[PDB]
């Protein structure tokens, strides 16, 4: 059984380094992929990206420079880091496990396939709001 | 031997002039794949054994 | 009709009629093109980009989309039209 | 989409298909967390109910739909599509919100 | 791989003109061959009627057939036909089309019983 515990400041100053933590329940951080997902109010969500051990750390090329993802194997948490919080960052944030899948449409040996991802579980989120 | 192009093609008539038709490629309906051929592994190994013999 | 007790020396390497078959197929391949349309007006400056595809930077797109001017049936009016071609049919004449 | 309870509804989302697609359908309760319903084109995981029919992603030139038969008031969730086309790039933002409500 | 198949009647009246026709597939008619007709009265041995050639041989029959047998080849239809004018009821026999080659009568026809009865 898994459920996540989001934790952040919630009240952020503009142009700041944001940090978030995500406590786990049961399954450790080594076993699974992890993802962060943001959603503004009354809007569709925005997939910030996924992190895993051994280099599987593909971020969103939207931000790609002012965002970082990490884990915590000792305390068994999942950490978000952000740089330079602007006014368009006020949203609700989620840490979430995710599972991959090989969609295969042609020859396997010709790389005619792709790995999609899907987030199975979620957490409580954190209503991160930026204001001076 | 089996050979295929799996890229589905749509031809498109472009009029070069009076009664001059040129046939270009339109849309790729579906996936963009690579054309390939297949041969049976065992029969090819057997025939290579025959030509080695 | 079979022939018996007859020994002839064959030589496929200095053989005739394979040269004649090559000449006949070459002349026939030429003779089935003179009705068809010459593509002299197609030699034109092509504005080509990659095909709309989620292409990796390693494996280049085999198919390039190309838009270009083309003369219509009417000599005064020209049209803008696009097509697809392979990498092995276009070269980069020489930003844009 | 507003339909009578205990009926079948069809909810469309996202761009028209270009190549083969793998679609993910999510659903969102108001104020609460998101939740998965469909992960492959027409595959649902354990712990979710049935009757979430997914459109097959093997069709070229169609829109990815989601059919739900025998709807309820518990199905009042903002739905989201997340398409993965073999031709289009990776969508880091989801589809637009398609809110299903009931009488 | 040659295949010969007879065609024609198997029940005719006596004192009439009998005629069969054997179709040939699997090979050509104009070969080093005698496309032949050979018969067999029932319960008895074979009886060679005659032949024709795909070259330019004149057809040579058994003289016991009393010059009533004309085998005519049809190279435009890959066939060759037996004839037998003025038949009797004692001429009831299985009929066979065959092909003499460098070996002796390799591909036959199946052989059909012509039972001449009034
Ligand atoms: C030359 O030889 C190669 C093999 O070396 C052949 O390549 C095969 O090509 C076919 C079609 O292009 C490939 O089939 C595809 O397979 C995918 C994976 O299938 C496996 O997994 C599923 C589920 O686990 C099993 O049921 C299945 O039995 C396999 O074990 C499928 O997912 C694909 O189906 C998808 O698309 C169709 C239509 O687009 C949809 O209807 C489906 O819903 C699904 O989304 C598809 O069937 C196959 O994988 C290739 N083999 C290999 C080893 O890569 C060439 O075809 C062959 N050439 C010739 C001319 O024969
Ligand atoms: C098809 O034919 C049209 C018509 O000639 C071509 O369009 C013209 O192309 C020239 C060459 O680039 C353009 O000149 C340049 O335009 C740019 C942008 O305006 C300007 O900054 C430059 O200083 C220069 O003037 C011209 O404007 C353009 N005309 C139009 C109406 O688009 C076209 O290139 C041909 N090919 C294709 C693939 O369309
Ligand atoms: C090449 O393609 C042909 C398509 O007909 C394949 O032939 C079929 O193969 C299947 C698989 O064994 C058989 O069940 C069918 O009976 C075959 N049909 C015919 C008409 O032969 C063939 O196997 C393919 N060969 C290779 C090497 O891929
Ligand atoms: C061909 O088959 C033989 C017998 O199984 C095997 O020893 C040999 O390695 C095969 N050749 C190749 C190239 O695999």
């Amino acid at each position: 059984q898994v459920h996540l515990q989001e934790s952040g400041p919630g009240l952020v100053k503009p142009s700041e380094t944001l940090s978030l933590t995500c406590n786990v329940s049961g399954t450790l951080v080594r076993d699974n992929y992890w993802s962060w997902i943001r959603q503004p109010l009354g809007k569709q969500p925005e997939w910030i990206g996924y992190v895993h051990d051994s280099g599987d750390t593909n971020y969103n090329p939207s931000l790609k420079s002012r965002v970082h993802l990490s884990l915590d194997k000792s305390k068994n948490l999942v950490s978000l880091r952000l740089t330079g919080v602007t006014a368009a960052d006020s949203a609700i944030y989620y840490c979430a496990t995710t599972k991959h899948g090989r969609r295969i449409y042609g020859v396997v040996a010709f790389k005619e396939w792709f790995t999609y991802f899907y987030m199975d579980v979620w957490g409580k989120g954190t209503s991160v709001t930026v204001s001076s | 031997i089996n050979c295929t192009r799996p890229n589905n093609n749509t031809r498109k008539s472009i009029r070069i002039g009076p009664g001059q038709a040129f046939y270009a490629t339109g849309d790729i309906i579906g996936d963009i794949r690579q054309a390939h051929c297949n041969v049976s592994k065992a029969t090819w190994n057997e025939t290579l054994g025959k030509v080695v013999k | 009709i079979h022939l018996e007790n007859v020994t002839e020396e064959f030589n496929m390497w200095k053989n005739n009629m394979v040269e004649q078959m090559h000449t006949d197929i070459i002349s026939l391949w030429d003779q089935s093109l003179k009705p068809c349309v010459k593509l002299t007006p197609l030699c034109v400056t092509l504005q080509c980009t990659n095909v709309t595809n989620n292409i990796t930077d390693d494996m280049r797109g085999e198919l390039k989309n190309c838009s270009f001017n083309m003369t219509t049936e009417l000599r005064d009016k020209k049209q803008k039209v696009y097509s697809l071609f392979y990498r092995l049919d276009v070269v980069q004449i020489n930003s844009n | 989409v507003s339909v009578a309870p205990g009926q079948t509804a069809r909810i469309t989302c996202g761009e028209e298909s270009l190549g083969s697609r793998s679609v993910i359908w999510y659903q969102q309760r108001p104020g609460q967390a998101p939740s998965l319903i469909i992960y492959n084109n027409n595959d649902r995981p354990s712990g979710i109910p049935d009757r979430f029919s997914g459109s097959p992603g093997s069709t070229f030139g169609t829109t990815a739909t989601l059919t739900i038969t025998s709807v309820e008031a518990g199905d009042e969730a903002d739905y989201y599509c997340h398409i993965w086309d073999s031709r289009r790039p990776t969508n880091w933002v989801f589809g637009e919100g398609t809110t299903l409500i009931v009488l | 791989q040659v295949q010969l198949v007879e065609s024609g009647p198997g029940l005719v009246r006596p004192s009439e003109t009998l005629s069969l026709t054997c179709a040939v597939s699997g090979a050509s008619i104009r070969t080093k061959a005698w496309w032949s007709w050979i018969r067999q009265p029932p319960g008895k041995g074979l009886e060679w009627i005659g032949y024709v050639s795909g070259g330019w041989d004149l057809p040579n029959y058994n003289p016991s057939l009393k010059n009533r047998v004309i085998i005519l080849k049809d190279t435009s239809l890959n066939q060759f036909s037996l004839r037998l004018t003025s038949v009797t009821a004692a001429d009831t026999a299985l009929y066979y089309c065959a092909r003499e080659g460098p070996e002796d009568f390799d591909v036959w026809g199946p052989g059909f019983l012509v039972t001449v009865s009034s």
